[PDB]
RNA sequence: GAUUAAUAGGGACAGUCGGGGGCGUCAGUAUUCAAUUGUCAGAGGUGAAAUUCUUGGAUUUAUUGAAGACUAACAACUGCGAAAGCAUUCGCCAAGGAUGUUUUCAUUAAUCAGGAACGUAAACUAUUAGGGAUCGGACGGCGUUUAUUUUUGACCCGUUCGGCACCUUACGAUA
């Protein structure tokens, strides 16, 4: 019944959190958000049993809410890079590889999620989860600004890969070009600045200078 | 003088000389008073208590330490909170070996109430 | 070794909490944040007397013993006097051990009992045949209460916060010196802006902790920008009768409460800011307004210098003062290092 | 291998001392007996003060003390004086070969009326079996009380904790002075040196 | 404390003998050590509550508390000596190296 | 139309007193069990031994966690309860004792046939006439300490009721 209220209220928490369905941004928007809330209402946890808050006869409130505890921990923000993966109906979670799946039409919708607006999608699940477990101060109106992609280090590169042999310090080559679709530059700079702001301890923890960061290609 | 932590453990029936950093957790060197002594009728003895802290002070003066704080105990939850032969002879032993003594106490458990 | 046994030493210093605006080197004798205050209780008596000048001068006797005792022995290198204070009014009586230790740290020192509060709510109590003392004895009451008894507690609170929120330190140092170069601090206490730029990072929402000092001084000057102090108090976690009692707020514009200062009026009411249209607060929120207007439409660049040169307008007599200085002086000797006069700034000079 | 040398010849950097708080009764005994007390500690090199205003025992080992295990003999000298163990048997407890032992009775009885005819039953007839235990056991026993104070060798240690265990337990003390009469008698001759004694007693 | 650590204190207080009596037994009534427990509590709870860790050591050392306590019971029962037999810290929430450095 | 108000009763109120009782709660060690480390050859018992546990590490050293028990020292020629009995703090619930009162009905009472509630041991055995202690009230006060000075409490002293026990004397006895 609900269905169309909580995907509205997806997608005000999407367009303040300033992702969309866009490539450029992430590719989780309304119909990613509609899409989760129907794989979820159709199954979802580790038994494939049907998810606690997520019944067909539930209120827009607890639909929206139950998403967002799904993202904030179960497979669908940061663990959908690194250590677990969704199946289409019956809905189930496995604890291997990376993908939003779909085994009936073999579509995987996170293609457009980079894990950098993976884990930016997480953070904003996991403080949400937090603000409405908050039962003290109303938490309505608080709707995430996105300071993590702009903060005052926000970093301007003014780049020219012309010529691209003599331009750029790698190969953009027929795999590359066969593998990416002209975001490999920005999937480079991803990569070479995680590898160089991570740290690693003799302990075995994992600590690095940052906790997140994002590339946006300005002015396209 | 790097202070070692001694505890002696002196029962009726075998005494333990036991050395410790100052913090509890890492034992330097021990010699109960049975394995210095062929019967088990004198195992508990001031002989044996003796020879088992000269043989503590040379170890712990080979590693260099020469100075300790000595804890005495002895069976305490039903038993008799007094310490046997042992606490005496090997005081006495360890620090006619070297071993400059710093601050002695008796360390016995005491129960509020225990039967 | 007192007649009386100590029992509690207590500095309650923004040196201590990560928050003076300059951060201490050794010596400054200059700065206004070096006498550091310490609040010191004794073990309970009832041989203190029961009027506020005899308990003040039976505190600076034993102050006089202390400092007795101090240039006696043999750490005598510590220098130490004994010096009034004012910022309790009507308190002519209130002295301090002021000490100065070989590493140049200065300490003020003064001294609590448990019946100073007793004796301040006798006398927000008597006098009630002249029916207008109450309001300013509650002021001289609660200005001992900020001093004395709730800054404690507070460096307790903000010292165990401000390791688990690291750049919280150079954010208050920089929402503080915009207040210096605006002209605000001297009617606003340090505590109401210790808690106002820890909300921003201790009740974060819609964004999150502050990973950088201008991220914090920007969410800052921006919810004061947004922050309409009619309708909404600033709870924090680190009320129902005053909007009724004070509908146009000429008394009291800010509101921080937090669970310890549940009233949210012992650093905003209790200083007495001039609080109608044309003065400090609402200066203050159309300076942050300006702020948030300015980087808006310009963005963020090397013309930021407007957030730190005042404007000086709507001001009815401005009056410009040089004081008897030499070059590179007050800075050289309060430890800051502007002032390219002073040769050497970027070594140990 | 049981016998123990006395001590020939500063082993201490901490200048050790120990307290023990006595009651008004005892200081009067205690300041009439004191210089004995401290010319046999003076002799085993401790200092050894007595308050009479807060009604403490001091010892402290002094720069010239050398036996180190005599600080413990001083530690123990001072809890029997306070707990009123006369005082040359608490000079006695200064010898190599002595240790006391205080034994707690009361928490083995239940009924009051029980425990007062079990602990004049240890006592005996006119003091005879306890002087018996004494014998038989060479300690040195003092019925406290709630406790009991004994002194003497360890094995009279232990069969006086046995004894007296046994004896507030409802076991006779007249059959185990029986016991240990017929104990000494089988540790006499050493033909029986190594069997088990149970079908005997 | 003020920095959120939960700590027993364990406090002991022998009673004063009056010098020039002649009574052997000092006995305190029992609603009289009541009153003395209630009122020894409500100053280690007046006087730890307020101090962080650091300045709770810094009054342990001298023992202000045990003296505090011996001049505010003398007008229930003149006590002969408090003391604080015992400080347990239960729980430490925190880890910080500025406070923790602070210190040394 | 209705006495003395008993040096016999029962009740009321006030400050209290108690390791008296029930329920919850809070601690304290100690023992056992388990885990984590440092272990590195015996440990445990006994008058001697033996059974047993022991290189997968016993006993020991340190730190936690759980469980069950009990409440050391204070602790008594004492306190409370009718008796068995009752000892950690705090809260609640009734009850009880004594004292004081400027408190009431005025024989209500004493004693026990019948009946009713509470439940391994034994083993040396009308006053006496006051005094010294003791604790629970109530009153009085030269005073020391609270007390910065009034409370109030601690100490000392006296008066007065009440009660556990000591010694002397019997006032006698008598099996």
């Amino acid at each position: 019944a609900a269905f169309r209220n909580a995907c509205i209220l997806g997608r005000i928490w999407l367009q303040q959190r300033g992702f969309g369905s866009d490539v450029s941004k992430g590719g989780f928007g309304y119909f990613e958000w509609a899409v989760l809330l129907a794989l979820l209402l159709q199954g979802g946890p580790a038994d494939t049993k049907g998810a606690a808050p997520l019944s067909p006869s539930l209120s827009s409130t607890q639909l929206f809410k139950a998403l967002i505890q799904f993202l904030s921990v179960t497979n669908f923000a940061e663990k959908p890079c690194v250590l677990g993966q969704a199946k289409p109906d019956l809905a189930g979670f496995i604890e291997n590889g990376p993908i939003l799946w779909d085994s009936a039409r073999q579509l995987n919708i996170a293609f457009k999620m980079g894990p950098w607006s993976a884990d930016l999608l997480h953070q904003h699940a996991r403080w949400t989860r937090k603000l409405l477990a908050d039962g003290a101060v109303d938490q309505f109106q608080p709707t995430f600004i996105l300071k993590a992609d702009l903060p005052t280090h926000t970093y301007d590169l003014v780049a020219r890969m012309d010529p691209e042999k003599v331009s750029e310090a790698a190969p953009d080559k027929v795999a590359h070009e066969a593998r990416g679709r002209h975001w490999q530059v920005g999937h480079k700079v991803y990569r070479i600045l995680r590898r160089a702001l991570s740290d690693k301890n003799m302990e075995g923890g994992e600590r690095a200078r940052l906790i997140h960061l994002k590339v946006s290609p300005g002015f396209s | 003088l790097v202070f070692g932590v001694a505890r002696i453990f002196a029962s009726f029936n075998d005494t333990f000389v036991h050395v410790t950093d100052l913090s509890g957790r890492e034992t330097i060197c021990r010699v109960t008073g049975g394995m210095k002594v062929k019967a088990d009728r004198d195992e508990s003895s001031p002989y044996a208590a003796m020879l088992a802290a000269q043989d503590v002070a040379a170890r712990c003066k080979e590693l260099g330490i020469t100075a300790l704080h000595i804890k005495i105990r002895a069976t305490g939850g039903n038993g008799t909170k007094t310490p046997g032969p042992g606490a005496q002879s090997a005081l006495r032993a360890l620090a006619r070996s070297g071993m400059k003594i710093g601050r002695i106490e008796d360390v016995t458990p005491t129960p509020s109430d225990s039967t | 070794d007192l007649p009386l046994r100590i029992r509690h030493v207590n500095p309650i210093c923004p040196e201590l909490r990560h928050s003076s605006l300059k951060t201490p080197s050794f010596g400054p004798s200059k700065s206004g944040p070096r006498p550091m205050e310490v609040v010191i209780s004794f073990e309970a008596s009832g041989k203190w007397p029961e009027s506020l000048i005899a308990i003040q001068r039976t505190k600076i006797a034993f102050l006089l013993m202390i400092g007795r005792l101090l240039e006696r022995f043999k750490p005598g290198e510590i220098r130490t006097h004994v010096g009034l204070d004012d910022a309790r009014y009507e308190t002519e009586n209130l002295a301090f051990l002021d000490v100065i230790y070989a590493s140049g740290a200065c300490f003020r020192v003064r001294i609590q009992a448990d019946l100073e509060e007793s004796l301040l709510e006798r006398q927000t109590k008597d006098k009630t045949t002249e029916q207008y003392l109450r309001q300013r004895a509650s002021t001289q009451l609660a200005s001992f209460r900020r001093t004395f008894v709730h800054l404690p507690l507070h460096t307790q609170y903000i010292t165990t916060a401000t390791t688990r929120f690291p750049a919280l330190s150079p954010t208050i140092r920089l929402v503080k010196h915009w207040f210096s170069v605006h002209k605000l601090s001297n009617h606003f206490p340090p505590e109401l802006l210790e808690l106002f730029v820890l909300h921003t990072f201790l009740a974060p929402y819609p964004w999150d902790v502050p990973s950088s000092p201008t991220t914090g001084f920007l969410r800052t000057l921006l919810f004061l920008a947004r922050w309409d102090w009619r309708t909404d108090p600033l709870i924090i976690d680190t009320l129902d009768a005053w909007r009724k009692l004070d509908p146009g707020m000429q008394h009291t514009v800010l509101f921080v409460a937090t669970a310890h200062e549940q009233s949210g009026t012992m650093w905003t009411s209790v200083d007495g800011h001039p609080r109608p249209s044309k003065v400090v607060a609402a200066r203050m929120t159309a300076l942050a307004k300006s702020a948030a207007r300015v980087i808006r439409e310009q963005g963020v660049d090397l013309d930021v210098r407007r957030l730190f040169v005042p404007s000086l307008k709507e001001y009815d007599v401005l009056l410009y003062l040089n004081t008897k200085v030499l070059k590179s002086a007050l800075r050289t000797y309060i430890t800051v290092d502007p002032a390219t006069e002073m040769n050497g700034g970027k070594g140990q000079e | 291998k049981w016998k123990i040398e006395p001590f020939l010849p500063g082993p201490f950097l901490e200048e050790s001392s120990f307290m023990t708080l006595f009651p008004k009764y005892r200081e009067r005994y205690l300041k009439d007996c004191w210089p004995l007390v401290t010319k046999a500690l003076e002799k085993h090199g401790i200092a050894a003060t007595l308050d009479i205003v807060e009604g403490s025992m001091t010892v402290k080992t002094t720069r010239k003390t050398y036996d180190p295990a005599a600080i413990l003999k001083a530690r123990d000298l001072i809890k029997l004086l306070a707990r009123s163990v006369p005082a040359p048997q608490a000079l006695k407890i200064l010898e190599d070969g002595m240790a006391c032992d205080i034994i707690k009775i009361r928490s083995m009885v239940r009924n009051k009326e029980r425990f007062v005819k079990r602990r004049q039953r240890l006592l005996g007839q006119n003091g005879t079996t306890l002087k018996a235990l004494e014998l038989l056991t060479q300690t040195y026993i003092l019925v406290h009380g709630n406790t009991v104070s004994v002194m003497g060798g360890y094995k009279g240690l232990k069969e006086v904790r046995r004894v007296v265990e046994d004896t507030m337990n409802n076991i006779h003390p007249i059959y185990l002075i029986k016991e240990l009469m017929i104990k000494r008698e089988l540790a006499k001759d050493p033909a029986l040196a190594h069997e088990d004694w149970s079908r005997y007693l | 404390t003020t920095d959120h650590y939960l700590l027993r204190l364990f406090a002991i207080a022998f009673t004063k003998r009056r010098p020039n009596q002649i009574k052997k037994t000092t006995y305190a009534q029992s609603s009289q050590i009541r009153a003395i427990r209630r009122k020894m509590v409500e100053i280690i709870q007046r006087e730890a509550a307020s101090c962080t860790l650091h300045q709770l050591v810094s009054k342990l050392i001298p023992e202000v508390i045990g003296r505090e306590i011996e001049k505010a019971t003398q007008g229930i029962y003149p006590l002969q000596n408090v003391h604080i037999r015992k400080v347990k810290l239960l729980k430490q929430p925190k880890f910080d190296l500025g406070a923790l450095m602070a210190l040394h």
